[PDB]
């Protein structure tokens, strides 16, 4: 009944998805947006809301009522659910209606209201009828089809009919009729051919059941209507097969050259809608009754009619002439058009205003920039568009329409919101003016050659710089001159060898002056010396490898809580570090949130006061999700919460400068949607965790008596005993603490396996962590802190195969059974001069421990005599093609069995 | 899970205790279907 | 002009090939040591318990001893 991450708002909707129209008179109009089906009122100017899919919704119709709404998703795991317009929060739904197929990729509901009809996508697609009115939760009757028809994403319903349904793919059309006393549903797709009329006929994109007649309809792209009869058990084949209604093409007709798609049919007109503008009504003979057509409108994809039945004033009108003999009044009802290029419009009924609404970005979708000090929030498109909204008032505002073709996605403000600067996939560069978004500079800077893939200014308006796909980087700077700034080019290097992830600008107030920071894939991290820097020399001086066996992600200043300074970068190890910002060294490792996939960018929410000093908050989308967390971070699942978004992808995050909202853009799905966000309910959260270590014991299997924390415990002793060492005359003591050096012992003997790196890591990790403070080294943990180490540390589950399959993978030829093998001395070899160095003998021993040549512990009594076993056990152990089934049955009498995850918060 | 080296330790420390009466043992073996085979074989042979 | 001169990784696979190596590495040596450290703390196992027996590590001390 409350949440930490709600939902309410949509920019934009995917044109591809039909609009239909609800109440006329307040103008209420329906429209789906990726996962998500919403109402709006236009007057009222208010959202209302149809809760979420496990996928993108992939179909909806409306009854003719407009009292219901049914609706379908792709994907796995696809629910159909149907609502009531006006309790809006209604509820129904079909459970697990298909298990293989991938949700329902064309849906009728009866105008009759009685049933409700869909078509399955699947490599061969189903066919199903629903008594709906019932709590019915499985199929009355089935049928599936051949291929050959195609894709079949057409449907309607019979209003002359409860027991007849129309289909048609791009290149077959369908006829069906239920026979609920056999319970048998039939079907015929018969194939037309240039035979039937001599002459091109070719694609065809819907189809309908004629006002009055036996017939059915079907609209082409070649500006020609075919139309069908049905023929129906004659009565000699009453007492055989009766074969089910058959379907014959009888006519074919040109009605304009070009291209219509959209048929649909109100009151007994016809009403047929074109590529390119005109929009025509029929009467049942195909009768011309009066157009609209030459608006700025086109391609019109959406059509729908007032749920109103007209009343007819005449007294004073402005109704059309009519192109009968006489030529008649002509009163439809009100109706709603709507492009492709996602453009929204409602017609006055009397034709007096063609009336466009919301308009909406075309195609494809990256993330927004917010004013930094007023409630302006940016949206671009890839096309042709960037424009700005007012996230209060929810009002479109200004707007500037872009040049053609060119491709845009990266977006900024500078710091003060008086600038606003856009990058463009075509090696062009804008500043735009944070008003009239003019082009600031006469013209842009076009000095890249492709994408660009990040932009940023320095805490000086003065500076500015982009990253681009080629790993180059550029820099862009301001000159002062005749009392005049202008904007200037400044020199491009390439200094990532693998895709840039990041990129960043830092002050030196230590120096009042700007830093260029970066981030790439390639595990390298880089600091740019502008101030040293000139033309054809971004000036390089620091280079670091930051991460290991993965590579990071994310970059950003960590908020002051400290002396220290620290920057924040995440990895696909889900690892969050903190990084020096003067040395750059590391000293914190973190187990980022849990849900599902690696961090892809945070933002961190923005100060008023100290009470925001006393209280931070950061906020973080991933692959799939977007999520909030509290500071410092601990790896507490308690601590974090994700949610899920565009759930095939989202790309980047916004926030409002007052600190209540947040703005996630997606991609494909076209579609920019608020969130609105409780602090509270996260500490209320934090509060179901407890305190002290009981989120971590928590972690551990077993928490506080689990064998396996009974096994942990006994080598913080046994390793105390090493540190004493094993022989002495004394009274034995210990207490509370390991020496560092023996950490590194008991955590493998746990069974986590850092590198010499990781060691190295987290001795610096354990030393500095207390240094400011105390002025110290230390170097005596206690056991809570080493769990702490260890859970950060760990792989995010038990250990796994895979990144041993994947060094193989990369080592290995395919074998003749095609495993990725090594041969013996090949792999002995590269064990020792690759990688981290390996002594010989120091291998042999190793081999020889782990085949139990030697005598045990390696601790205590000698051994010289085993060594020269192993160098034959060398060829007589290791067999001459090795593998990772091999390897891990040497390493591993443990099976790693695969975790679980679905109760976790 | 991972204990192989104590294998070794224990193989050794098997016991090596003999069959305690060995007449009871070659009785037994005579008995043997495949070693009367063997001798039907040793009758072939000759 | 050209683009600058590259700062070079001579591969990026040569990070993907010794990772790799490392990752072999870092298991021999993580199973090695750990079965040192199983195999010492049976024979002290004896000890160890009565140790445990005697006094307690910090967090189970303060709660359990």
């Amino acid at each position: 009944k409350v949440y930490p991450l709600s939902m309410t708002w949509s920019f934009g909707w995917n044109s591809s998805l039909p609009v239909y129209y609800m109440r006329e008179d307040r103008r209420v109009i329906l429209y789906t947006c990726a996962h998500t089906a919403i109402m709006y009122d236009v007057v009222r100017n208010t959202q209302y809301h149809l809760q979420g899919h496990p996928n993108i919704i992939s179909c909806l119709c409306v009854s003719e009522d407009r009292r219901w709404i049914a609706t379908a998703d792709e994907g796995p795991d696809c629910l159909i659910i149907i609502w009531d317009s006006f309790t809006g929060i209604p509820v129904h739904t079909i459970f697990d209606s298909c298990p293989e197929g991938n949700g329902m990729r064309s849906i009728a509901i009866t105008r009759d209201s009685k049933f409700l009809a869909t078509i399955s996508d699947s490599a061969t697609q189903k066919v199903c009828i629903w008594k709906w009115t019932l709590a019915v939760e499985t199929p009355a009757c089935t049928l599936e089809l051949p291929k050959e028809y195609g894709f079949q994403d057409n449907l309607v319903f019979n209003p002359a009919n409860n027991k007849e349904l129309v289909s048609n793919s791009k290149t077959q059309a369908i006829y069906y009729c239920w026979f609920e006393d056999k319970g048998i549903l039939a079907h015929s797709a018969p194939v037309l051919t240039e035979k039937t009329f001599n002459k091109l006929v070719g694609k065809f994109s819907q189809s309908v059941f004629h006002l009055k007649l036996p017939q059915v309809l079907s609209a082409t792209k070649e500006g020609k209507l075919v139309v069908w009869d049905i023929h129906y058990p004659s009565s000699t084949s009453s007492s055989a097969i009766s074969a089910f209604p058959f379907i014959k093409p009888r006519k074919l007709v040109h009605l304009q050259k070009e291209a219509i798609t959209v048929l649909m049919t109100i009151d007994s007109y016809i009403v047929t809608g074109d590529i390119k503008g005109n929009i025509k009504f029929y009467d049942h003979t195909l009768s011309v009754v009066n157009w609209y057509s030459n608006f700025k409108l086109g391609a019109i994809r959406t059509l729908s009619f007032s749920k109103t039945i007209p009343s007819l004033p005449t007294e004073k009108s402005n109704l059309p002439t009519d192109c009968t003999l006489r030529g008649d009044l002509f009163v439809v009802r009100n109706f709603i058009i709507g492009t492709f290029d996602a453009t929204v419009y409602h017609m006055t009924v009397d034709g007096t205003k063609l009336e466009k609404l919301f308009v909406e970005p075309r195609d494809a979708v990256y993330a927004v920039s917010c004013h930094p000090y007023q409630p302006l929030i940016a949206v671009g498109s890839v096309c042709g568009m960037i424009k700005v909204w007012d996230f209060e008032k929810k009002v479109y505002l200004f707007s500037r329409t872009f040049e053609k073709g060119l491709g845009v996605q990266c977006l900024t403000y500078n710091p003060e919101g008086a600038l606003l600067g856009a990058g463009f996939t075509e090696g062009t560069v804008y500043i735009l003016d944070a008003m009239s978004l003019e082009n600031e500079s006469p013209e842009p800077f076009k000095y890249s050659k492709s994408s660009v893939s990040h932009c940023c200014f320095s805490h000086d308006s003065n500076y500015m710089a982009t990253a681009d796909v080629n790993f180059t980087v550029a820099v862009y700077m301001v000159v002062v001159k005749n009392g005049q700034r202008v904007w200037e080019y400044l020199a491009r290097l390439r200094s990532h060898q693998n895709s840039i992830q990041s990129l960043l600008f830092g002050v030196h107030l230590d120096s009042n002056e700007p830093r260029l920071l970066s981030l790439g894939k390639d595990r390298f991290l880089i600091e740019y010396n502008l101030v040293k820097s000139c033309k054809d020399h971004l000036d390089v001086l620091d280079v670091h490898r930051t991460d290991q066996g993965n590579y990071p992600t994310c970059m950003i200043w960590y908020p002051p809580l400290t002396k220290e300074l620290f920057l924040l970068i995440c990895n696909s190890g889900y690892k969050v570090k903190l990084f020096n910002a003067t040395t750059k060294m590391c000293r914190k490792t973190l187990l980022g949130p849990a849900y599902g996939s690696p961090i892809e960018h945070a933002q961190v929410l923005p100060v008023k006061s100290t009470l925001e000093l006393q209280k931070r908050y950061l906020v973080f989308i991933n692959k799939d999700k977007v999520g909030l967390q509290i500071l410092p971070v601990d790896g507490n699942p308690h601590k974090t919460c994700a949610i899920v978004c565009h759930p095939n992808g989202v790309a980047g995050m916004a926030l409002s400068y007052d600190g209540r909202f947040a703005f996630t853009a997606g991609g494909q799905d076209r579609s920019v949607v608020q969130w609105k966000i409780n602090l509270g309910a996260l500490e209320a959260a934090v509060s179901l965790g407890g305190e002290d270590l009981t989120p971590f014991y928590g972690l551990v299997s077993g928490g506080r008596e689990g064998k396996f924390y009974r096994e942990l415990e006994d080598y913080f002793y046994y390793s105390q005993i090493r540190s004493q060492g094993i022989d002495t005359m004394e009274t034995r003591q210990v207490s509370e603490h390991i020496c560092l050096s023996e950490l590194p012992f008991v955590m493998r003997a746990i069974g986590f396996y850092p590198s010499e790196e990781k060691i190295e890591d987290m001795f610096n990790e354990i030393k500095f962590s207390e240094y400011v403070e105390t002025g110290k080294l230390i170097d005596k943990i206690n056991l809570p802190d080493f769990l702490k180490v260890y859970l950060n540390h760990r792989p995010p589950f038990g250990n796994t195969m895979d990144g041993i399959q994947n060094s193989f993978n990369v080592l290995g030829y395919t074998n003749s059974e095609g495993k990725k093998a090594i041969r013996r001395e090949d792999f002995l070899n590269l064990l020792l001069t690759k990688g981290e160095h390996m002594t010989e003998e120091e291998m042999i021993d190793c081999f020889s421990t782990l085949f139990g040549l030697t005598p045990e512990g390696w601790k205590s009594e000698p051994a010289a005599t085993c060594i020269n076993g192993p160098e034959i056990c060398l060829q007589k152990e290791l067999p001459e093609e090795i593998t990772a089934e091999i390897f891990t049955t040497e390493i591993l009498g443990l099976t790693l069995s695969d975790s679980s995850e679905q109760l976790i918060q | 899970h991972t204990t192989k080296a104590q294998e070794r330790t224990r193989k050794r420390q098997q016991p090596v205790k003999l069959e305690p009466l060995p007449v009871l043992k070659v009785y037994q073996d005579h008995k043997q279907p495949e070693y009367i085979y063997e001798q039907n074989r040793q009758k072939l042979m000759s | 002009r050209l683009p600058t001169p590259s700062l070079e990784m001579t591969s990026y696979e040569e990070g993907e090939i010794e990772m790799a190596v490392i990752y072999l590495q870092k298991l021999l040596r993580g199973r090695v040591v750990q079965n040192m450290m199983f195999e010492g703390k049976e024979k002290r196992l004896e000890l160890i318990l009565e140790l445990r027996t005697s006094h307690a590590l910090q967090e189970d001390d303060k709660l359990v001893k």
